[PDB]
């Protein structure tokens, strides 16, 4: 089908948002005013997927921004691309939420969901058939992760037959040393294996890693991170954006990657790596099932491929991408499952990135993502079973009893995520 | 009962209180139902000058509450460095051992304190300490593949 | 002279109905516009093509068919097309959001939204005919709406046109260009809800397809329009017998006749001779006994299957073109010895034979030799059973985890049609089995 609404939350959600819209504006031929530029049909097509059409021929990103904190309000604003969002689509609170998930989830973020229910209703109704909603956030703060499960909990019960999608970045001790991040995290993953779809898990881990050891940047920021980011959401929404041959959809996405409800937490990668500043078709294949380009921080080699999809972009030979897609289907065959017969599909979008001749994007769901639920679990428990600042929590209501069942939850996940790893 | 006073004081970080109460003979060494002393909640939440003074004043520095946690533990889990040092000068047990077998550089492996890790190895720390499950830190930079942890470690 | 009715559901039915219409219309000297100079009767006939097209009056002639899908980026190229003047715009139906390559989608959520429309625009289709015989259904077994949708809408052309004929024509999958992993749930689920209401059913393996487009054609990648092209030569040598005159195959009660001997074994397998490269002009001609002992290697076969395993209960060949009927006897008495050909004990030897002798057309910018012969065979043979193994097989591999099932059961589906559909499945197979094979 066709028009997606996209919500972005908190101050990561709202960061690594605005990098999506100005990589896939300069792809549409959209200026920071709106007008189209570009020198292509290709790029009008499927527009309307991700902005509505105002007059004037002027396309304005369905898009819609929320935090308690209103401080990343000006920010976004003050960015190029910042005066082409609705200003009706902003939704600020007074108070942020100190990086607890209850007060997003219960307190502050609950007093503001009704709010952002508006705009979400009225940007729905102006779609011709909408197929669902993105959400970008971290889960390591208080806003992204409590009011972001909150909304999607909310926006499940009003479009029960709509497609959630989120882009949720996961904490890592190397990019934020603030220990509560690991209980913010568990438990929004308890409510992201019940209320989302499908999941791209874009692990700070790993982009710290990419960056620090790979890329050279001795002193890794937040810009050089969400360049990995910018990229990868690029990638993945290819086939949602170009004709191609794919008729692309989120729904159609969600039936062939998601083989059991719970493991729909996927593990994107990409290729070329590159910085901020500064390839054949077997290279691409070879490095897109490399452990270091994967922006999930686990090994693919440790686990089992349930499911892959593969999107090239720029100008080659389908049947080189086909060879070699068979190949490295050969010598990795002990990695993909047996039982989904055919599971590994490939896309090809004539249309590249900026400064890239040639890209890749991976997009696996695969068993070895446990050992990213298994490193968060360790955190967690190390930091719950001395009591360490849960009253920050209870104190806005929590029931204790909310963290075993979450924890509890996250146990449960990479039992079953082993469970088809061993099966045969 | 001046004991409750400081307890609270001490994790709120207030100082005066704290100077106050003990002139007054509060108990430096009071603890809460769960076997936390002020020392405890200082070193947990980060006020290094009531650590100190706590120190001064007769604060038994290897304390454990009722789960078999130091001072030490606490600090090394929450990520306070400069706590942690002074913790050391002052007699803290490198390897104290807690009721999941966690000595303070097991916790601060996991939580990624990388610093602190290097603190705690220049002061003693047994690289061979075993918790409950049979894991030294070093198992846990392999199973966790933090390549950064795992350096830090082969020393 | 009655009437068919064809019926094109989803992508991949209306793509192929798109380029069978094209060959219909350069068959009968038909032009875009639907105009047709040599039709001497206006605004009426009875000639053996009107059975595939209508006239208004204003001497337009309009196919009887119908095109579904549930969404609408297929069918709105044949709105915009060459022949978009052809069609009525009644004819041609749209929803606004797909079956998501999901069965149940099809069957028993959205498709329940337009299924009414659907039968209420074939009614009136139905009620331009003086004698109608039945239906052409065109749909893959893999998508959404061509396995959901179609047996949806199979049940319902059952309840209000009992007495009439009903075949199909079904895309069946191939890794090389598939879409869906669920794709083998899909082939089962509707495979056993059509079965009762489907009379005769050719099942075109994109696979066989795939691999002529490459070896005889010489297509290092092939695409939907390749395959799409090459189908409709064969479907149209198929059908060629209900639109001109003849002595084979003469209405849709004799393709039941003559090719399935038993109901449920109602699937025939096609065979096609000779393919040859557009770029090949001057080849040299192939001889009637060439051409036929091609339709018996099973690389021409339309679906990858070794009919020297099985056995043989009917087989009609259908040529046209140069063929001299002494000629095909002489080619049959050969290949009676010097190949393993067995037919089932209770069934009579006999090969029918049908000659129309106008040779085929082909297509402007396809990719196909003008031929002055070439044949179609139409055979019921028990090799056909592996095409169903081979699906059945990779059913079992992800049914026994209930991989991806949940989306199927959300969509209002018991899981226990899934059980009942793969035990009809392995009753089929064992029905070749005791014929033999
Ligand atoms: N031969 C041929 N096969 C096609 C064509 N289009 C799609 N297919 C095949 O049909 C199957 C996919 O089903 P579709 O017909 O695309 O699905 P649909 O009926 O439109 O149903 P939805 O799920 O609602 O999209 C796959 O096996 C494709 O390879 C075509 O034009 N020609
Ligand atoms: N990769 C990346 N991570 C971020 C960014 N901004 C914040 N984070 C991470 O998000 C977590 C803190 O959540 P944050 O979004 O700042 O809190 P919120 O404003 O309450 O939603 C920490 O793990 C940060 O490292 C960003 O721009 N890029
Ligand atoms: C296991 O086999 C498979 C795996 C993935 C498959 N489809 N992948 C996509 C489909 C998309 O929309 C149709 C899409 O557009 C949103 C997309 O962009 C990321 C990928 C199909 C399969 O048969
Ligand atoms: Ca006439
Ligand atoms: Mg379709």
């Amino acid at each position: 089908m066709r028009e997606i609404v996209h919500i972005q939350a908190g101050q990561c959600g709202n960061q690594i948002g605005a990098k999506f819209w100005e990589v896939i504006s300069d792809e549409h031929g959209i200026d920071p005013t709106g007008s189209y530029h570009g020198d292509s049909d290709l790029q009008l097509e499927r527009i309307n997927v991700y902005y509505n059409e105002a007059t004037g021929n002027k396309y304005v990103p369905r898009a819609i921004l929320v935090d308690l904190e209103p401080g990343t309000m000006d920010s976004v604003r003050s960015g190029p691309f910042g005066q082409i969002f609705r200003p009706d689509n902003f939704v600020f609170g007074q108070s942020g939420a100190g990086n607890n998930w209850a007060k997003g989830h219960y307190t502050e973020g609950a007093e503001l969901v009704d709010s952002v229910l508006d705009v979400v209703r009225k940007e729905s109704e102006s779609c011709d058939c909408l197929q669902g909603f993105q959400l970008t956030h971290s889960l390591g703060g208080g806003t992204g992760s409590g009011m972001g499960t909150l909304l999607i909990s909310k926006i499940r019960e009003e479009y029960p037959d709509r497609i959630m999608n989120t882009f949720s970045v996961m904490p890592s001790p190397k990019v934020s040393d603030t220990v509560v991040e690991p209980y913010n995290a568990t438990l929004s993953v308890h409510q992201l294996v019940e209320n989302t779809d499908e999941t791209y898990c874009i692990d700070n881990e790993a982009l710290y890693d990419i960056c620090f050891r790979t890329l050279k940047l001795t002193t890794p920021t937040y810009g050089d991170l969400n360049h990995l980011v910018s990229a990868t959401m690029s990638g993945v929404t290819t086939c949602l954006r170009f004709p191609g041959q794919l008729n692309a959809d989120l729904r159609k996405l969600a039936v062939n990657m998601v083989p059991f409800p719970r493991l729909h937490f996927f593990m994107p990668g990409f290729a070329p790596l590159t910085s901020r500043g500064s390839l054949t078709v077997p290279e691409l294949t070879q490095q897109m099932f490399d452990s270091k380009n994967m922006m999930a921080a686990c090994d693919p080699r440790h686990g089992r491929y349930l499911t892959v999809a593969a999107i090239f972009r720029g100008r080659m030979s389908m049947k080189e991408v086909d060879e070699q897609m068979l190949n490295v289907q050969n010598k990795n065959s002990s990695y993909f499952v047996e039982w989904i017969p055919n599971n590994v599909k490939t896309a090809v979008c004539d249309i590249p990135p900026r400064g890239l001749k040639m890209s890749a994007t991976f997009i696996g769901n695969s068993t070895a993502i446990q050992e990213l639920f298994k490193r968060i679990s360790e955190q967690f428990t190390a930091m719950f079973r001395r009591k360490a600042f849960l009253h920050w929590y209870t104190g806005e209501g929590m029931d204790e009893m909310e963290f075993t069942e979450a924890e509890s939850n996250m146990n449960d996940l990479v039992s079953e995520y082993q469970q088809y790893q061993d099966a045969t | 009962d001046l004991g409750k006073k400081l307890l609270e004081a001490a994790r709120a970080g207030q100082d005066d209180e704290v100077r106050i109460l003990m002139a007054n003979g509060a108990d430096v060494n009071a603890t809460d139902a769960s076997g936390l002393t002020p020392l405890h909640l200082a070193a947990t939440y980060g006020h290094l000058e009531i650590v100190e003074v706590l120190l001064k004043h007769g604060a038994d520095v290897n304390a454990i509450d009722i789960m078999g946690s130091t001072p030490l533990h606490l600090a090394a889990l929450i990520g306070h460095l400069e706590i942690v040092e002074v913790l050391l000068k002052h007699g803290a047990d490198v390897n104290a051992v807690d009721t999941w077998g966690d000595t303070p550089l097991h916790l601060a492996a996991i939580m990624g304190h990388l610093e602190i890790v290097e603190v705690l190895l220049k002061h003693g720390a047994d690289v061979n300490a075993q918790d409950k499950f049979g894991k030294t830190a070093f198992d846990i930079s392999i199973d966790n593949g933090n390549e950064d942890l795992a350096e830090i470690l082969q020393k | 002279m009655r009437e068919c009715i064809s019926i094109h559901v989803g992508q991949a039915g209306v793509q192929i109905g798109n380029a069978c219409w094209e060959l219909y219309c350069l068959e009968h000297g038909i032009q875009p516009d639907g105009q047709m100079p040599s039709d001497k009767t206006i605004g009426g006939g009875d000639d053996s093509f009107n059975t595939f097209f209508s006239e208004t009056g204003a001497g337009k002639h309009v196919p009887r068919a119908v095109f579904v899908d549930l969404e609408p980026t297929v069918i709105d190229e044949v709105r915009t097309g060459t022949y978009r003047q052809l069609f009525h715009p009644e004819q041609l139906i749209t929803g606004k959001e797909d079956a998501a390559n999901n069965y149940a989608r099809g069957h028993y959520t959205i498709g329940k939204e337009i299924i009414d429309l659907v039968l209420d625009r074939i009614r009136k289709l139905a009620d331009q005919c003086t004698g109608l015989q039945g239906f052409l259904v065109f749909h893959s077994f893999g998508g959404g709406t061509g396995s959901g949708f179609t047996s949806l809408l199979m049940e319902r052309l059952s309840v209000d046109y009992g007495k009439k004929s009903k075949l199909e024509f079904s895309i069946y999958p191939a890794p090389q260009v598939s879409t869906a992993v669920v794709e083998p749930y899909n082939s089962i689920l509707t495979t056993h809800t059509t079965l009762e209401h489907s009379d005769c059913a050719f099942m075109v393996d994109n696979e066989a397809i795939y691999d002529i487009c490459r070896r005889n054609l010489d297509i290092e990648r092939p695409t939907y329009t390749n395959l799409n092209r090459l189908i409709s030569q064969i479907v149209s040598s198929i059908t060629a017998s209900l639109r001109f005159d003849g002595a084979l195959n003469v209405d849709l009660t004799e393709f039941q006749t003559n090719l399935v001997p038993y109901p449920r074994i109602h699937f025939p397998l096609a065979t096609y001779a000779p393919v040859i490269s557009a770029e090949k002009a001057y080849h040299e001609q192939l001889s009637v006994a060439e051409i036929t002992n091609a339709c018996f290697e099973p690389a021409n076969q339309m679906v990858k299957c070794d009919p020297r395993h099985g056995k043989y209960m009917a087989c009609c060949l259908l040529y046209r073109g140069d063929v001299v009927p002494k000629d095909v006897n002489a080619a049959i008495a050969t290949i009676k010895t010097k190949r393993s050909i067995q037919f089932v004990d209770w069934c009579p030897t006999g090969f029918k034979v049908g000659i129309n002798y106008q040779p085929p057309t082909v297509v402007p910018g396809g990719d196909l030799a003008k031929v002055q012969r070439a044949v179609c065979m139409l055979s019921n043979t028990t090799a056909i059973a592996e095409a169903w193994a081979r699906l059945d097989h990779k059913f079992d591999l992800m049914y026994a985890k209930r991989a991806f099932v949940h989306w199927y059961v959300g969509e209002g589906m018991e899981e226990g049609e899934f059980s009942e559909a793969r035990e009809d499945m392995a009753a089929l197979e064992k029905d070749y089995e005791e014929v033999g094979v």
